[PDB]
RNA sequence: GGGAAGGCCCGGCGGGGAAGGUGGCCCGGGGGGACGCCUCGCCGGCGGGCGCGACCCCUCC
RNA sequence: UAAGGCGCCCGAUGCCGACGCUCAUCAGACCCCAGAAAAGGUGUUGGUUGAUAUAGACAGCAGGAUGGUGGCCAUGGAAGUCGGAAUCCGCUAAGGAGUGUGUAACAACUCACCUGCCGAAUCAACUAGCCCUGAAAAUGGAUGGCGCUGGAGCGUCGGG
RNA sequence: AUAGCGACGUCGCUUUUUGAUCCUUCGAUGUCGGCUCUUCCUAUCAUUGUGAAGCAGAAUUCACCAAGCGUUGGAUUGUUC
RNA sequence: GAAGCUACCAUCUGUGGGAUUAUGACUGAACGCCUCUAAGUCAGAAUCCCGCCCAGGCGGAACGAUACGGCAGCGCCGAGGAGCCUCGGUUGGCCUCGGAUAGCCGGUCCCCCGCGGGGUCCGGUGCGGAGAGCCCUUCGUCCCGGGAAACGGGGCGCGGCCGGA
């Protein structure tokens, strides 16, 4: 996988063509985390290979389409169980991020693996996404998000668009 | 990870009084005066609260390399204080085993000149940080006693005067000798 | 029609960058007080890779190697001449349209000093990481001319000084006049004031 | 010291991005460096913003952490914060600034006339007053 | 996904839940406003003070 | 347009680019390719596993830290502290036939363990990123150079 | 065990030893030493400043910043050694 | 054996600071204690840099004199007079605080020190005392009227006084 833009969250069913052995195969489904559904469906082929004995050439996509968010107004926390190979061992781990939509939180959880542990999207393998309450959150640097009176400032504001007035007589102010 | 926001406050005494100018921070007490500015630590100071009873100390969106700045502006300024309303007395004690050492103070207590360091011809002259007063204790066979409101002088002119007596090229497990910090207090006790 | 910059609180190479661009693009430049000119990474650090460039020289004859000048100003040149084709007759030209000054020299005193916001450290260094004074830098290398530049340069703000407050007084003047004469003048501020120039 | 917060219910003006120039309700702080906003009344959709683009204004409103749009127009039309904008001087600033950038040519040439005596009275009686100045001191 | 959310009408209305707990209540302090302890200001007056003890007497934030 | 690039040399980001990581008194900077390992870090950032904490911990400041018995074999001397197995009981809020310092042996100090004050989170053992130690050659010297630390460095990415 | 050493192992660096190869030079790059002279490196013998010893002193070890300045006169041998 | 050259084979002379390395420390958090380190601070050397010393840049400065007495050449001035040749680029000016950025700017008497500097207070603060700005603004001339000015405009038109390294 290449982590392009955003990522979209794809519902991808399919099944072994029926052979004489059996005549209706049972269907899977997979979430897969992808920027299009060809590569939705690349992955959900990967991903039933190794778990079962089905490949694309004796199998098909029953079903796969994009899966919208929920409740994309309301700012939610997001527990991520990923696995992923290092550059000697692979490990499982749990992370916790907080947005609005799950494949925004998946994105943000490919950028932070790639940001801290040079970790690539063909090495990280996605696992679980889930819902979590702010009372069963456990990384503080998402619960300390989870209060009702937040308050803070913005206290060292740098100066952006620096090269419009290119040359100007101030020198700029950074509070604000 | 950074954190949204770490504060720390200092209760002042009634007969001590604080004005800030930004970050640098003046202390007006019985003792005399004292200034010390903060510009290179980049933090909040506020005087919060009438009858000027508390400083607060606040750092937003700190990672925790400088979140340790906060208790250590907090302590400068309590040292500040308790220096303004007690000040600092530094008693210090010379060890020898043979040679006596002769410790004689002149500039009415800002030069200290020590003679007789193992048998030494040579004479070393220490002058001490301005504002800091040397004297040679009383009821002590032999003892300095640094007076002073600022604890970084003080004990800068300590470690001056106790570095200037160190033994060369010997066992320093055996020649245990020159002067000593004994121990620190303030000049009044409360 | 000549750019004047002002050196203090500009980064050594993201000001050169500038200067070089302007000045090849045919514009005069002059750059004055070099030696308030701060580098990141701190102080000990410079020094040392100034002191690596001042090790370098030829070993069979140093008097025609590099040639390691030491005021603020040729430095400020030098990484300038760094950043454009000397070796070409449109590079000497351009690097002919550029001056540097230690300090803020009579011809240039009295005129308003630009400002390049693109190389200032307050914007482009965060404000926990160390930085280096060139003219400190410069002065313990071997720049012989850091205490006379500091009496010059104080002589030069207590005048300047002295020229504020005039522009502060007469000014006041000024404001007090314009509310004195509202009266028969208001009928010339509507129209400014509807086409958004003294709101 | 800081006067400006980040807050639930503080209006921001958004200065770049596709909602350039609009008022704005701060609902809730998703991150770091974003926050979850809504101009009921000032005709912004609900959604993300990060705080690179929004300057804080002194306008606070009140309602829960996580209101609907519903109650945050209600208190917007409650706390009556267009015309207090309009009224403050910042907005001022913005509007001429608009007023100086529409302005055409015969405007112009109308402004250099007008401009022409506004300065040529401002200053004649500057010099009457600095001449009286001079007398009452000497 | 015959669009997912969203908007309006308190839509009405069914019951249920805790928390990033609104009121309410309890504890604590920073307070103040009635300023009820001095000091000046004009024995009566208001304004000056950028006054001065309060304290559960409340009383508001 | 490809490959490669867009601070200046040097055409192109003079985008109000997104999220993080990293300070180097030897930083780093793009296939071939032009330089480094085992082993370490209480530098910092993630992650895994196991503990104990209002029956009041972790510090920290103070009080105890006992009898059989100086247990048996021993050595010239071994009282616990050089040596060989075991390691019990009553008193107990608790004390090991002992964790260490000390003497030839003691003595003495100290620890395990339990108490008083303090009143909410605290301990480890691993694992992986960047940085640091490991890291020494001869003409002065080369991420191409200048230089760069709210990056012009590193990882994942978006428009132009 | 780790002041100082360090077995059985195991990871490196250097090109001042020798190898291995045969890329350049066979219409020729004068092929050992010594003498003379300059400069450079540090893997530091001495000197300056330090830290650790099974450092009492003296003497002597181990280690750090460090190449600024010194590192001789002779018998024997063509010698380098 | 003069003079002159000349020898540790004679004789004379050979220097001071600064930032710092290693290291030892101060205050002090992180981590209630502790800690030379994280922020901040100190001492510190045959090292390094400079001074002393040698040279002095397609680098400058101050000052002196500046071409006959038959011719003449020169220097300064006459907002000195026409021009001729040649080299080009340009196509309105901004005449100024210092500086901070986890803060700034401007007024102020209500006070205190030596007109200036502090205190209180009042105003501004995505900088309307703004460089996202300010100033000047050009078709020309002729009549009459209104607005501003009568103190103003223009004068190598003037003679002085200060202002500058
Ligand atoms: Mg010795
Ligand atoms: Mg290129
Ligand atoms: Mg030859
Ligand atoms: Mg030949
Ligand atoms: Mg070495
Ligand atoms: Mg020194
Ligand atoms: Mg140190
Ligand atoms: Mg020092
Ligand atoms: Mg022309």
């Amino acid at each position: 996988m290449k982590a392009s833009g955003t990522l979209r969250e794809y519902k991808v069913v399919g099944r072994c063509l029926p052979t004489p052995k059996c005549r209706t195969p049972p269907l899977y489904r997979m979430r897969i985390f992808a920027p299009n559904h060809v590569v939705a469906k690349s992955r959900f082929w990967y991903f039933v290979s190794q778990l079962k004995k089905m490949k694309k050439s004796s199998g098909e996509i029953v079903y796969c389409g994009q899966v919208f968010e929920k409740s994309p107004l309301r700012v939610k926390n997001f527990g991520i169980w990923l696995r992923y190979d290092s550059r000697s061992g692979t490990h499982n781990m749990y992370r916790e991020y907080r947005d609005l939509t799950t494949a925004g939180a998946v994105t943000q959880c490919y950028r932070d693996m790639g940001a801290r542990h040079r970790a690539r999207a063909h090495s990280i393998q996605i696992m679980k996404v889930e819902e979590i309450a702010a009372s069963k959150c456990r990384r503080p640097a998402v619960k300390q998000f989870h209060d009702s009176k937040i308050k803070f400032p913005l206290p060292h504001r740098v100066l952006r668009r620096q090269h419009k007035p290119r040359f100007t007589t101030k020198r700029p102010n950074t509070f604000f | 990870m950074k954190t949204i926001l770490s504060n720390q406050t200092v209760d002042i005494p009634e007969n001590v009084d604080i004005s800030l100018k930004g970050r640098t921070v003046i202390v007006k007490g019985p003792r005399g005066t004292l200034r010390r500015d903060f510009n290179h630590i980049n933090v909040e100071l506020s005087l919060l609260g009438k009858k000027k009873k508390r400083l607060r100390v606040d750092k937003w969106w700190g990672n925790r390399k400088e979140l340790a700045t906060v208790r250590t502006i907090c302590s400068h300024v309590q040292n500040m204080i308790k220096g303004v309303t007690l000040g600092f007395r530094y008693k210090m004690r010379s060890v020898y085993a043979h040679f006596p050492i002769n410790v004689v103070i002149q500039e009415n207590g800002s030069l200290v000149e020590i003679r007789n360091f193992l048998g030494e011809k040579y004479i070393r002259r220490v002058r001490m940080r301005p504002g800091v007063a040397c004297s040679v204790s009383q009821a002590q066979k032999d003892e300095l006693v640094l007076e002073g409101n600022d604890i970084e002088l003080v004990s800068n002119s300590a470690a001056l005067i106790q570095q200037a007596t160190t033994v060369k090229n010997k066992d320093i497990r055996k020649f245990l000798d020159g002067i000593y910090v004994s121990e620190k207090g303030t000049v009044q006790q409360a | 029609q000549v750019l004047v910059l002002d050196g203090r609180g500009h980064l050594l190479g993201r000001l050169a960058a500038i200067v070089a661009k302007q000045v090849l693009l045919g514009r005069k430049v002059v750059v004055v007080r070099c030696e308030g000119i701060n580098i990141s990474g701190n102080f000990y650090r410079n020094k040392l890779k100034y002191l690596a460039f001042l090790r370098k020289r030829m070993n069979t004859n140093p008097s025609r190697g590099p040639y390691h000048f030491r005021a603020p100003s040729r430095i400020f040149w030098r990484t300038v001449r760094g950043m454009l084709p000397h070796k070409t007759k449109r590079g000497q030209a351009a690097l002919d349209r550029l001056k540097v000054f230690d300090g803020i020299p009579p011809p240039y005193d009295k005129k308003k000093r630009m400002v390049v916001p693109a190389a200032l450290k307050v914007v482009r260094l965060k404000p926990t990481r160390k930085f280096a004074y060139l003219g400190r830098l410069a002065h313990e290398v071997g720049w012989k001319y850091q205490a006379v530049t500091a009496t010059l340069e104080e002589k030069r703000k207590e005048k300047a000084k002295i020229h504020y407050r005039k522009k502060k007084q007469l000014m006041r003047l000024r404001k007090q006049a314009e509310k004195n004469v509202e009266k028969k003048i208001s009928k010339f501020t509507d129209v400014l004031k509807t086409h958004g120039l003294l709101v | 010291v800081f006067r400006r917060f980040v807050e639930v219910g503080r209006v921001a003006y958004v200065s770049f991005g596709p909602h350039a120039g609009k008022l704005v309700a701060i609902v809730d702080v998703i991150d770091q460096n974003r926050a979850l906003v809504d101009g009921p009344c000032t005709r912004v959709r609900r959604q993300a913003m990060p705080f690179k683009c929004m300057q804080l204004t002194d306008f606070i409103l009140k309602f829960p952490h996580s209101a609907r749009q519903k109650y945050v127009r209600k208190a917007w039309e409650k706390a009556d914060i267009n015309t207090k904008w309009a009224a403050t001087r910042w907005a001022k600033k913005i509007e001429a600034r608009e007023r100086k950038a529409k302005m055409t040519d015969f405007d112009r040439y109308k402004v250099m006339k007008a401009k022409k005596m506004r300065n040529r009275i401002i200053k004649n009686e500057v010099k009457k007053l600095q001449r009286a100045a001079l007398l009452k001191a000497s």
